[PDB]
């Protein structure tokens, strides 16, 4: 009759800030109501940035702990001490500089989408490529991106936690 | 706004009926034009200029200690 | 609405409409809205020209020797130390005359493009070649100049910093037993355990 | 869809497992998949026969690491010894070949129409076009079975042949 | 379609048929390919014949590398002797010559017309003579250059 409920948390009404977004029509999981207090566009931007970063980080850890190593004597360090040896070596600051450039332009994207100067969607950066033309295909692809991002966030969290606890490669 | 609340308030009016599933973003409604205008203030602009000048002098003193080339 | 062709996730920047390199409309930060586009184009063209001449000099200095007496160092960064004082004074005088007679004294950001028909970057050095041709061809030549200028700016920066990291000449790239650049000296907030 | 494709042996529309019950979208997806698979198989079988017929392993694949063209064994043993970023760059070139233009349904890429244009069938003759594409498809299928059999032979025997 | 190459003493040479299927723009594209291959093959053959009669002309080839014009041998040997920069400049000249004018179908570049002219007709019917002479010389030079390639590959020497 009313108060469209969260399909994930069935005892809490879905936050109206979730309407029109990818993960709302099937999950709608906002129990703490962050979207009620924070701008849902910013939250989606943060979620997708985290998901993409974690999806890169998970495969990076997989490669580094499987023996995939760049051809250099300085690069022959384990993943645990990788982000101390590479910090001292220099490339960590280099990656920081380039990601800082990319993130400054991402800041421009965010501070242009909020004022309406662009019709840019939160996670959108313009990379269509493997993007369906049909709207249903676009929605399903965005849902796949979000689910993979969340899964890899949790996966990388577990990977780093278990690797620090018990120093091993990855299957543990 | 019958309930006395301060100017520039992100608070919904506390005189509401039964529990409302509404979106009340608690973040300042700032503006990019407004932020740029604020950072262009004489105090902000001139303190930034002073910080830039001081840091430039710091770096010149670090990489060229003393007046060796007098 | 309208978005920049180069950066699809940013608005299309204005003031780039009628210009040689404006079809890619790349201006994320947006100095177009803040500054006169004529001055920005003049500065870009001058930087590109200076850096193209600088690139060919940096490459060809250890080759074409030097003034009878001075030893053009293989690493071109020390050529400033190896340069004679008279040569530096002549270079400064020539640059000053060339850059001050080009604008008839209106050589400043407030006064350069204030007269009227000051075409940005048109100092009159062989502008007759563009006086012919056919619009699209002339704009294509100007775009070639702009792209080469940007490429040479980035390239000269890379050459200078390669000579900094290697502490040697430009062409013997990655010397034997390189194993990465030496870690940077001098302290920082992270050097004292920040 | 029995009149689509190549069917070089003629009268050989083969749904066998009744794979296509009739749906243009799924059939076009599988056609793009099959044409891409055939191109990959032909290229891989070439890169598998070439190291044996004309050895031609001159120089080092990795001048810095020391990986020589003549030390990588031909076949499956290649993916431990071809340099790390060597495989990364091969993957990157595949990415360029697959991501330069669009391969989404509703675009020429979904039909295999790409930017290579190294045969240029000359549209004035839209009859050798069908022959060229049919030969491409059939040869891709042949090299498909060929390359999978070659990989199985490599795995079983212990070396390429 | 019996033109240009039809001047041959053999005639409209079509072994293995080909171009019999009204392939008019295929014919034009093959004309472009034949002209370009002929020009490059003639350049190659001349650059193979010249270094023996009036051999490597004196000079120097690589400032830092100490490579001279007399150091680099002839034939397929010379492939791995010109430095990386030298080959880069040669291939860049190739790329500039290729990309200077549009070679797409229908353009003047789609028939070998790039404005080189130099040895050009006075518009007195000798244009066909000049075009056919260039075509025949290129056709001959293609097999000549492949034969010299095979000689260098098998014998090992430049001859
Ligand atoms: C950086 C972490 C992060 C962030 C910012 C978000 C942000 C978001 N998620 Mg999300 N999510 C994440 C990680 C994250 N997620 C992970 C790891 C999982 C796997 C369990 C999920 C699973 C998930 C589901 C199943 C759903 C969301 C949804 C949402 C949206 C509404 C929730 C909200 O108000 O904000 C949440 C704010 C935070 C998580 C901040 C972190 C707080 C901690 C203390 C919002 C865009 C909903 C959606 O699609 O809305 C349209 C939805 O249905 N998320
Ligand atoms: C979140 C993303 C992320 C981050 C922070 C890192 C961080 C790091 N990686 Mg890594 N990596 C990643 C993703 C990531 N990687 C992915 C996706 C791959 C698969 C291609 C790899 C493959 C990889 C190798 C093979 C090596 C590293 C190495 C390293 C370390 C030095 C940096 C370097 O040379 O990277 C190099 C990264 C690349 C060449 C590929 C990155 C390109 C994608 C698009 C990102 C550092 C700990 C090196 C190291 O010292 O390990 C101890 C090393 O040898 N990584
Ligand atoms: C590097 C050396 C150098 C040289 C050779 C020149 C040369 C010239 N400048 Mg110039 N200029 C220079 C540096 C130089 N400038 C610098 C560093 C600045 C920035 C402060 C300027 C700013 C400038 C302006 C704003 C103008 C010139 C102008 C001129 C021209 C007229 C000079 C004249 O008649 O004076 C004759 C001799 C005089 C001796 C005395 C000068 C004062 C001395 C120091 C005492 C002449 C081509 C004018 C140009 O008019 O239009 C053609 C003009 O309006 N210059
Ligand atoms: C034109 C003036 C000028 C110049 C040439 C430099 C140049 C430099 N600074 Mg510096 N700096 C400046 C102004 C300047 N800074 C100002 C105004 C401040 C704040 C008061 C600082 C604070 C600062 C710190 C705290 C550090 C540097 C460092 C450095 C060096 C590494 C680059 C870097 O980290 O960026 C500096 C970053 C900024 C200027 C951005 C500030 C916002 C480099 C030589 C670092 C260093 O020594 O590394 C070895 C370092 O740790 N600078
Ligand atoms: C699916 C396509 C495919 C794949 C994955 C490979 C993969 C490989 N080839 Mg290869 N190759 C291919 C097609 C392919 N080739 C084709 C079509 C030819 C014929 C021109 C060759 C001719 C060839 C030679 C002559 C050599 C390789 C070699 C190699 C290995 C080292 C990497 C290298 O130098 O690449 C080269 C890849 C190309 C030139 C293809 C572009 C690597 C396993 C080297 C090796 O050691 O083999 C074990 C080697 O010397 N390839
Ligand atoms: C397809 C065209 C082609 C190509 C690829 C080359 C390539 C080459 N020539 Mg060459 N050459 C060409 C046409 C060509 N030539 C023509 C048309 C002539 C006649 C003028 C010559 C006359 C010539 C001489 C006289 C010499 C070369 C030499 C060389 C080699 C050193 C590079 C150099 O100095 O160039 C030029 C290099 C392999 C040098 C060499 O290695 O000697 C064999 C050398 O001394 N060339
Ligand atoms: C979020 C990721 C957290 C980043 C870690 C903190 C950053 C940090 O420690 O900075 C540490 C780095 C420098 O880090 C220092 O670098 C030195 C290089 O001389 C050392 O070699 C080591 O890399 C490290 O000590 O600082 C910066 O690079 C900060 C500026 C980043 C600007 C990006 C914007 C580009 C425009
Ligand atoms: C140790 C020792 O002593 O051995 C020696 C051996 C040897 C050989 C002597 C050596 C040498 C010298 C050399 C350099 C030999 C070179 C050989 C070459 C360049 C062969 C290229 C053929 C290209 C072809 C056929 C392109 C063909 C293109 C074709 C057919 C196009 C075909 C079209 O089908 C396409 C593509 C579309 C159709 O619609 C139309 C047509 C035109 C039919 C060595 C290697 O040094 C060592
Ligand atoms: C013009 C751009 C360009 C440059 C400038 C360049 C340069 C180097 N390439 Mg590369 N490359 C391509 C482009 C370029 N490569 C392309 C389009 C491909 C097709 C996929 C490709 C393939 C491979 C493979 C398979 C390997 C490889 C490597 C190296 C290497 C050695 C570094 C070192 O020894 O330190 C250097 C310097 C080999 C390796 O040794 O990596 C350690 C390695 O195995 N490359
Ligand atoms: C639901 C959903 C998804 C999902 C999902 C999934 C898979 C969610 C899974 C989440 C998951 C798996 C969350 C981990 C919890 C583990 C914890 C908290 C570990 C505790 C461990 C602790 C606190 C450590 C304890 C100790 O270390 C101490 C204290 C010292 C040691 O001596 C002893 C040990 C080691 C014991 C998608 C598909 C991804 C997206 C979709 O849209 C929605
Ligand atoms: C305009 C005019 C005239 C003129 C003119 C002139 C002078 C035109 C000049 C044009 C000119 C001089 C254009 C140079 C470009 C240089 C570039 C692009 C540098 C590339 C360098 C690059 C891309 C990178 C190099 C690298 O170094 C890096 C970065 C790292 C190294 O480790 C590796 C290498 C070395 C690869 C006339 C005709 C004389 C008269 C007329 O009347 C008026």
């Amino acid at each position: 009759g009313g108060y469209k409920m969260s399909k994930a948390v069935p005892f809490l009404p879905m936050s109206p800030a979730l309407e029109g977004y990818v993960g709302a029509e099937e999950e709608g999981f906002d129990p703490m109501g962050f979207s009620l207090a924070l701008d849902i566009r910013w939250l989606r931007e943060a979620e997708l940035k985290h998901g993409r970063i974690c999806m890169l980080a998970t495969v990076g850890w997989i490669a580094t702990d499987l023996g995939m190593r760049l051809p250099g004597p300085a690069y022959q360090v384990s993943t645990l001490e990788a982000h101390d040896a590479m910090v001292k070596f220099g490339p960590m600051a280099q990656i920081l500089i380039w990601l800082g450039i990319i993130e400054v332009f991402s800041f421009l994207a965010i501070t242009n989408m909020m004022e309406g100067t662009t019709d840019r969607q939160p996670g959108d950066y313009g990379l269509r490529r493997l993007y369906p033309k049909d709207e249903e295909g676009q929605y399903e692809m965005q849902l796949k991106e979000l689910r993979n991002g969340r899964l890899a966030m949790l996966a990388f969290s577990g990977i780093v936690t278990t690797a620090v606890l018990t120093g091993r490669t990855w299957p543990f | 706004r019958k309930i006395p609340a301060g100017p520039y308030s992100v608070s919904v009016e506390p005189l509401r009926d039964g529990a409302t599933n509404e979106v009340s973003i608690v973040t300042p409604p700032i503006s990019s034009e407004g932020v740029q205008e604020y950072l262009s203030l004489a105090p902000v602009f001139f303190m930034a200029l002073a910080i830039f000048t001081s840091g430039f002098a710091i770096e010149v003193l670090r990489f060229f200690p003393d007046t060796r080339y007098w | 609405k309208e978005t920049s062709a180069s950066v699809p996730f940013l608005p299309k920047p204005k003031n780039l409409a009628g210009w040689v390199g404006g079809e890619t409309e790349f201006d994320p930060i947006g100095f177009s809205n803040w500054f006169d586009m004529k001055w920005l184009r003049e500065a870009e063209l001058k930087h590109g020209r200076v850096c193209m001449m600088a690139t060919v000099g940096f490459v060809l200095q250890p080759y074409i020797g030097a003034y009878p007496g001075v030893e053009m160092p293989a690493d071109s960064l020390q050529a400033v130390y190896a340069a004679p004082s008279e040569a530096w004074f002549a270079f400064i005088f020539a640059a000053g005359y060339i850059e001050s007679s080009s604008y008839n004294g209106k050589i400043t950001q407030l006064n350069m493009f204030e007269d009227s028909d000051r075409v940005p970057g048109n100092l009159g050095w062989g502008s007759t070649r563009l006086e012919g041709m056919s619009k699209e061809e002339s704009e294509l030549m100007q775009l070639k100049e702009l792209k080469n200028g940007r490429l040479a700016m980035l390239a000269f920066s890379g050459m200078v910093h390669h000579n900094i990291v290697v502490k040697g000449a430009l062409f013997p790239l990655v010397p034997d037993g390189w194993t990465g650049p030496e870690p940077w000296a001098v302290g920082s907030i992270m050097n004292n355990m920040g | 869809e029995s009149e689509r494709g190549a069917q070089p042996p003629f009268g050989f529309w083969d749904p066998l497992g009744l794979s296509a019950d009739g749906d243009v979208a799924t059939f076009k997806r599988r056609r793009a998949s099959e044409i891409k698979h055939g191109r990959i198989a032909m290229l891989a079988a070439m890169g598998y026969m070439t190291p044996e017929i004309t050895g031609k392993f001159p120089g080092y694949l990795s001048p810095s690491t020391g990986v020589k063209y003549a030390d990588i064994p031909n076949g499956l043993a290649a993916i431990s010894k071809v340099p790390v970023v060597g495989w990364l760059q091969i993957f990157a070139w595949t990415a360029v070949c697959e991501l330069w233009e669009d391969q989404v349904p509703g675009t020429p890429g979904h039909e295999g129409e790409f930017c290579f244009k190294a045969f240029k069938v000359t549209s004035d003759a839209p009859e050798t076009r069908e022959t060229k594409l049919a030969s491409e498809l059939a040869n891709g299928r042949l090299a498909m079975m060929a390359i999978i059999g070659l990989f199985f032979q490599d795995g079983l025997t212990g070396s390429a042949y | 379609e019996s033109e240009l190459g039809a001047q041959a003493p053999l005639g409209f040479f079509d072994p293995l048929k080909l171009t019999g299927d009204g392939s008019v723009e295929a014919f034009k594209r093959r004309r472009q390919s034949e002209i370009k291959h002929g020009r490059i093959s003639m350049l190659a053959a001349m650059g193979y014949m010249t270094p023996e009669i009036t051999g490597k002309f004196p000079g120097y080839l690589s400032p830092s590398l100490n490579l001279k014009f007399a150091d680099v041998p002839n034939g397929l040997a010379a492939v791995s002797k010109v430095p990386a920069a030298g080959w880069a400049q040669i291939l860049g000249y190739m790329a500039y010559c290729e990309t200077s004018q549009d070679q797409s179908a229908g353009t003047p570049g789609a028939a070998g017309e790039f404005g080189f002219k130099v040895i050009t007709s006075d518009d007195d019917e000798v244009l066909k003579r000049k075009l056919a002479s260039e075509l025949a010389n290129g056709r001959l030079a293609m097999m000549a250059i492949i034969g010299m390639f095979y000689q260098d590959g098998l014998t090992g020497s430049a001859w």
